[PDB]
């Protein structure tokens, strides 16, 4: 019958294969009557330079818009012929294109790939179209919110960084790039092994590879005139960013100090954390008087809309931090408690919170790994980090791993006396000037 | 073992009762209990007669107590004609105080 | 415009005693604290003059 | 096929205790915004925007 | 890697149960009550209800509740159609058997503490404000009220003058009664099913038959224009379909999806969308035009749903429903036919597919057909349907009376007919 | 009063122990530098402000 | 917007150890 | 009421020199000030606690 055993072990591997041009290969057979096939390329707005900074997003917005084999009106056509539901999406780094679909047109889809990365045909009437979307879409993306408080957040936490500066990059950045070299960014970036193929589901490995085989083959993997990418361990800033816009109905925040990179041993006891600290938001009864302390309180004095820990890391370094909505006269309120909990975690963490912790994160685990997408992408992102598909055994061996000693001891390493990269969009003012703010970072107690 | 000293036992429950001030008041027990944060929710569990029962009836003992006229021991609460309403709210919350704490040293 | 509640200076006292809500059965015995204040000030100026020729 | 999602339209709203009070239902989205103006309702005791429940490391 | 073990009980409650090697133990119990069986004298009871989810049972304090859920690392969740409610847990699966006990002890009876409920009339104002958010949202509870007499036009949610006018006792009635044993039906996954019938036997005895499911509710042609200051308006156009479960909605389906039931190309285009194409050669492009059909299984209601520009809805939704017609003329290319059949088969696929959609899929035929079923013959059925009973269908939505709906600036959306 | 008592309240005092000993620790031998105190310079070696 | 802003130069105000773009941060929070 | 008793006892002793009559009120009165505050009346109050049911 059920057990966590069966749990452990109903899940097959993936194989990496690889191919000459070191394009590598892997898929989970899931047995799945639908399949998602999936490119992760690892090319993102990290890499490029304040020339290009954008050219990963124009080409996330022009792919299927124009391809060299067909045109991209009969791509399309195609598509919503064979009722698949096309897909693609770009990362500050991981670039993605993947195609949800029915395994029937599997060979179709995974040659419609090739059509899609390998080559692209850009109509200067379609690179008008991309211009003018996006033009016209920026100032949407002003409207929003939350995208634009992080986009502070990482336009300061880093600053002269190269991860620092948007994805989409300068308003007129865009509204200048040559279609020239954009075909020079995909040249020097969309090329193996930066490209990942995986689609998990009921496709058959074999076929999958053999199917790759008579694409990506063609595809490039020496680097242009010995052209070559070299990478930073980029120095982490600690300054406070304090927009403030009064006309806003409602202050708007989030705080977070340096974190472990994309590949980091103690990136999950620190994922714990974000449980432990257990993110609220408007809408619950779970609130109320209960849920964690600082969503207790939260739900008590109605402190916060809602807010929401998180634990972003890139490959070089991440990002501990927290994100709260708020009513203006309780910003420092909020804050006031905030750091509290991290100090919380640093001295007295009691273990009966950091299983609390450690539970919700396995459910968090299990409820990301539901569905062949998540997990295709699971797959292709898993070996642009660490590489492998890092098993879910490991994981949970490394769940059952943490302990409370060590969840002080990382706290204390960067909850307890460190510099705070804090970025606000509000109206602000209640909130704390960066000392007051750096001063709740120790304990005076301790 | 006990059988009719309980009856006495009330007995002395109805007259200390009488030798309570409070019953010359015309308050009832529950009126009497001294507002501490439980009790003050537990008020606040009461529906909305009792709450302006009890209320109504303090006003008039207060009022008697500044022109500190005593009741006629007529308008006496008699030893049998009180209820207590604010017993089973008042238990729930020491309940509810012992269940969140025991959870939260757990 | 109320000379009292407006202004500060005064707003305290207004806080204070001037408007103050205050149960309506009290026997002397709360009385008595306030015999106390006035028992203090009458000690300062009693005591000053002491000191004024001691 | 008699589920809601199985044939867009009507709304299967499923509030919660824990997660954020998902609701809502196609209504097609996601090309409508991209042409020009469409501002994308915000802030007045707003709840969370995207919305995270798929978290990793 | 299973078939489930279906269910019936001399008390009437499908326990469905697909056993599986997935971690994500789950079960969602499901109720047949919705807002439909209320009337004008007591809306919103439900939502009130839904929110009511969170509140102490006899069997636990809320705090012990909410404590039980989190320190588990479990959750739990409600979804709530106008044709069911659908109390939603999941978890590991060695820690299934104290949390399913939770929502049973959560479906058993929970008292109605007026303190609570009362404080929960605090978060039914947020929780209406911030679901009726989006733009959408404002037509659909709307156009229900609109092309219906009463069970369906019910809204989901209390409206706010309601809500403190919202009761206990209205909770009382509607979970002594419509919260039947016999019209509930639990879904279980991870969990072994013969187990799951142990445990909810310890509920499932609770509740006598029925309860008062009157009111089918019934077309109206009644026009509904709230008239607010957006930009964009949503204009949506309907008529009365068939539903459901018939062949005929499945030709509503075929209808829809030539349309297409949302984009597959993601910032990008969708040209196999048929009035879309109808309406953008003639129409500046700030619009949508997509397909719309509610499948209630007392009735339906096909239609246009358009967002639009205020500044020339009129000429979208008259080119849309001039394409509507042009599958209604007879006149039909048998390729795009066949291809939405294929976005059938597809569309279908993933709704099905993902866990969610698989065992809300379960209950959604179970708690009506009572009949669980692999997709595939379902795939059968929907193939099946005729080529030209597209033609019919169109012909019906050409044909039946038509409730429209378009919360908005209103400036050029002219009213159905005149 | 009987709250103070609990598993964590045990765990919990076991991890404020090093903190607030090292307060008592630093107060003590700080108040000896504050009040002069005598015996215990008798046992520094170079802190003796005696001749 | 979001987009055109900007953080200006603070290297003259910065310490020297961390003075370049390169360095870790955390490398030089001890001597800070 | 009798601890009342207890300290004018105090003052009456107060008045008198140390004498051992009044050394035996001495200790007296001591111990009946500790019993009178520190443990009686809380034990009472239970008792009245039962005696109210509370
Ligand atoms: C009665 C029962 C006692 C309860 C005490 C509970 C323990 C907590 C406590 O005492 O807080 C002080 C503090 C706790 O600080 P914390 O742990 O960081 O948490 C405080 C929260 O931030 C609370 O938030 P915060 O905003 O209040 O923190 C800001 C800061 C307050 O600092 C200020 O802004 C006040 C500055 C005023 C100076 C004006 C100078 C004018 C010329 O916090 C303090 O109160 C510490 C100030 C240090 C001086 C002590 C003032 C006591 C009056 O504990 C100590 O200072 C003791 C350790 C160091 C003292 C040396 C002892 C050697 C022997
Ligand atoms: C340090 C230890 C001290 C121990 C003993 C303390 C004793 C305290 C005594 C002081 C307390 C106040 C005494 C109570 C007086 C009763 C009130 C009386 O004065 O009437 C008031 C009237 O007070 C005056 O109107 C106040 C304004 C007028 C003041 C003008 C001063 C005139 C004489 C001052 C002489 C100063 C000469 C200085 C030359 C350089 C109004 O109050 P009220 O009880 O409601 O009367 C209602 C009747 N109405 C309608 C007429 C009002
Ligand atoms: C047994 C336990 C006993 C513990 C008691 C501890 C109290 C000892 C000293 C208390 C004096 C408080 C004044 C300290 C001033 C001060 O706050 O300086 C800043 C510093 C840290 O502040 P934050 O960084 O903001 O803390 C945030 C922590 N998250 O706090 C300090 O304790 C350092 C003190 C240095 C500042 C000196 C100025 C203090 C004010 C002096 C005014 C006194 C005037 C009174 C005169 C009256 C004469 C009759």
């Amino acid at each position: 019958t059920a057990t966590y055993a069966q749990a452990l072990q109903s899940v097959p591997e993936t194989q990496v294969s690889q191919l000459d041009n070191g394009l590598r290969v892997a898929s989970e057979q899931s047995s799945q009557p639908t399949c998602t096939v999936g490119v992760w390329i690892d090319a993102g707005s990290r890499y490029e330079n304040e020339k290009n900074n954008g050219a990963g997003y124009f080409v996330e917005h022009l792919a299927f818009k124009g391809t060299k084999n067909r045109p991209g009106s009969a791509l399309e056509k195609e598509v919503e012929s064979m009722g698949a539901h096309l897909n693609a999406y770009s990362t500050r780094e991981h670039t993605a294109y993947y195609i949800k679909a029915l395994s029937k047109d599997l060979p179709k889809a995974v040659e419609l790939l090739a059509d899609i990365v390998q080559n692209c045909s850009l109509e200067d009437s379609q690179i008008e179209k991309e211009r003018d979307v996006i033009l016209q879409e920026l100032q949407e993306n002003d409207s929003s919110m939350r995208d634009v408080v992080f986009d502070y957040l990482h336009a300061t936490a880093f600053q002269g960084t190269p991860l620092a500066q948007s994805v989409e990059g300068p308003s007129e950045n865009v509204r200048k790039l040559s279609r020239a070299d954009l075909t020079e960014y995909v040249s020097q970036h969309y090329k193996a092994p930066r490209m990942v193929l995986a689609a998990a589901g009921g496709v058959e490995h074999r076929q999958l590879l053999d199917l790759a085989q008579k694409h990506f083959s063609s595809l490039s993997g020496t680097y242009v005139e010995d052209a070559v990418p070299a990478f930073t361990p980029c120095r982490f800033t600690g300054s406070e960013i304090r927009h403030r816009d009064d006309a806003l109905p409602l202050a708007h925040v989030a705080i977070a100090v340096e974190g472990p990179g994309w590949a980091n041993p103690d990136n999950v006891p620190l994922q714990v954390a974000n449980a432990i600290i257990g993110h609220y938001d408007s809408t619950y009864g779970g609130g109320t008087h209960m849920s964690s302390t600082l969503a207790s309180v939260a739900a008590t004095r109605k402190l916060c809309q809602s807010f929401q820990t998180f634990n972003i890391c890139y490959a070089e370094t991440g990002l501990l931090g927290a994100h709260f909505v708020c009513d203006n006269m309780s910003i420092d309120d909020m804050m006031f408690f905030l750091q509290g909990q991290w100090m919380r975690l640093c001295t007295s963490a009691t273990e009966s919170e950091v299983v609390r912790g450690k539970n919700i994160l396995r459910n968090a685990l299990v409820s990301h790994l539901d569905g062949t997408t998540p997990v295709c992408e699971d797959i292709g992102r898993s070996l642009l980090t660490y590489g492998r598909r890092i098993p879910l055994a490991e994981w949970e061996s490394r769940i059952a791993e943490v302990d409370a000693s060590v969840v002080r001891e990382v706290c204390s390493k960067y909850f307890y006396d460190q510099c705070p990269a804090v970025a606000g969009l509000g109206p602000i003012e209640q909130l704390p000037d960066y000392n007051r703010i750096r001063s709740g970072m120790f304990w005076l107690r301790f | 073992a006990v059988a009719a000293s309980s009856k006495w036992l009330e007995g002395i429950r109805k007259w200390y009762y009488n030798a309570a001030g409070f019953n010359k008041l015309g308050l009832m027990r529950d009126d009497t209990i001294y507002e501490d944060d439980d009790v003050k929710e537990a008020i606040r569990r009461l529906p909305e007669n009792l709450y302006n029962d009890r209320v109504f009836r303090i006003k008039r003992a207060l009022d008697l107590t500044m022109r500190q006229q005593i009741l006629p021991k007529e308008q006496w609460t008699k030893y049998e004609e009180d209820k207590f309403y604010l017993e089973p709210y008042l238990k729930e919350v020491i309940r509810e105080r012992k269940e969140r704490e025991e959870w939260a040293k757990k | 415009t109320n000379i009292r509640k407006s202004h500060p200076l005064m707003k305290i006292i207004n806080n204070a005693f001037i408007d103050l809500p205050a149960p309506s059965n009290i026997s002397s015995w709360w009385n008595f604290g306030s015999l106390l204040g006035i028992c203090l000030i009458l000690q300062i100026l009693t005591g000053l003059f002491l000191a004024m020729h001691y | 096929m008699l589920s809601v999602a199985s044939r867009s339209g009507p709304f299967a709203p499923v509030l919660s205790a824990t997660s954020r009070g998902v609701a809502g239902a196609l209504r097609p989205l996601v090309q409508a915004a991209l042409p020009a103006t469409s501002e994308s309702p915000v802030l007045d005791a707003k709840r969370s925007f995207l919305c995270r429940e798929s978290l990793s490391g | 890697p299973q078939d489930l073990e279906f269910t019936r009980l001399p008390n009437g409650l499908v326990i469905a149960s697909l056993e599986n090697y997935a971690p994500a133990s789950r079960i969602g119990l499901f109720i047949k009550a919705g807002s439909r069986y209320e009337d004008s004298n007591n809306l919103g009871t439900s939502h009130l209800l839904r929110l009511a989810s969170s509140l102490t049972t006899k069997g636990a304090s809320s705090f012990k509740i909410t404590r039980g859920i989190e320190a588990v690392g479990g959750k739990l969740s409600v979804t709530s159609t106008r044709e069911s409610m659908a109390y939603t847990v999941e978890c590991l699966r060695d820690d299934i058997e104290i949390l399913m006990e939770f929502l049973l002890n959560v479906t058993a009876a929970p008292e109605f503490r007026r303190w609570e409920v009362a404080a929960l009339q605090s978060q039914l104002r947020i929780d209406k404000a911030v679901a009726f958010q989006n733009p959408q949202a404002q037509v659909l509870e709307n156009l229900h009220a609109a092309a219906y007499r009463n069970a369906l036009a019910n809204s989901l949610y209390c409206p706010d003058y309601r809500i403190g006018k919202v009761t206990p006792d209205q909770l009382h009635y509607y979970v002594q009664n419509h919260f039947t044993s016999a019209r509930m039906a639990l879904i279980g996954l991870g969990v072994s099913h013969p187990v799951l019938k142990q445990v909810a036997e310890r509920f499932l005895n609770m509740r006598g038959g029925l309860g008062l499911s009157g009111a089918k509710a019934k077309y109206r042609g009644g026009e509904i224009r709230d008239q607010n200051g957006d930009s964009l308006v949503h204009a949506a156009l309907v008529a009365e379909s068939a539903a459901t479960g018939s062949a005929e909605a499945n030709a509503f389906s075929v209808l829809q999806h030539v349309l297409g039931a949302g984009p597959h190309v993601k910032r990008g285009s969708n040209a196999t969308s048929s009035l879309y194409q109808a309406v953008a050669k003639g129409v500046h492009q700030p619009f949508d035009v997509s397909a719309f059909n509610a499948s209630y299984s007392d009735s339906g209601l096909f239609g246009i749903y358009t967002i639009s520009q205020a500044a020339s809805a009129g000429d979208v939704i008259k080119s849309a429903y001039d394409q509507v017609k042009a599958i209604a003329q007879g006149n039909l290319s048998n390729t795009d036919v066949q291809a939405a059949k294929n976005k059938l088969k597809a569309g279908y696929l993933m709704s099905v597919e993902s866990s969610e959609g698989f065992l809300d899929e379960v209950g959604s035929q179970a708690l009506v057909a009572g009949s669980y079923m692999q997709p595939s013959t379902v795939l059968q059925q929907i193939d099946s349907v005729a080529d030209a009973d597209v033609i019919n269908a169109a012909k019906k939505f050409v044909s039946g009376r038509k409730s429209m709906a378009a919360s908005g600036n209103l400036g050029h959306t002219p009213f159905v007919d005149e | 009063l009987s709250r103070f008592l609990g598993p964590r309240y045990r765990e919990l005092a076991r991890n404020w122990i090093p903190t607030a000993s090292m307060w008592g620790a630093v107060g003590a031998v700080g108040l000896v530098w504050a009040t002069d105190w005598r015996l215990i310079l008798d046992w520094v070696p170079y802190i003796n402000g005696k001749f | 917007s979001h987009t055109d802003i900007r953080v200006p130069d603070f290297s003259d105000y910065r310490r020297a150890e961390v003075l370049d773009s390169t360095k870790s941060s955390k490398e030089s929070s001890d001597a800070r | 009421w009798m601890l009342v008793a207890d300290l004018i006892t105090l003052t009456w002793i107060g008045g008198q020199p140390v004498e051992h009559p009044f050394i035996i009120i001495g200790q007296l009165a001591s111990i009946l000030y500790f019993l009178i505050i520190l443990v009686l009346m809380p034990i009472t109050s239970i008792i009245e606690n039962n005696l109210l049911k509370w």
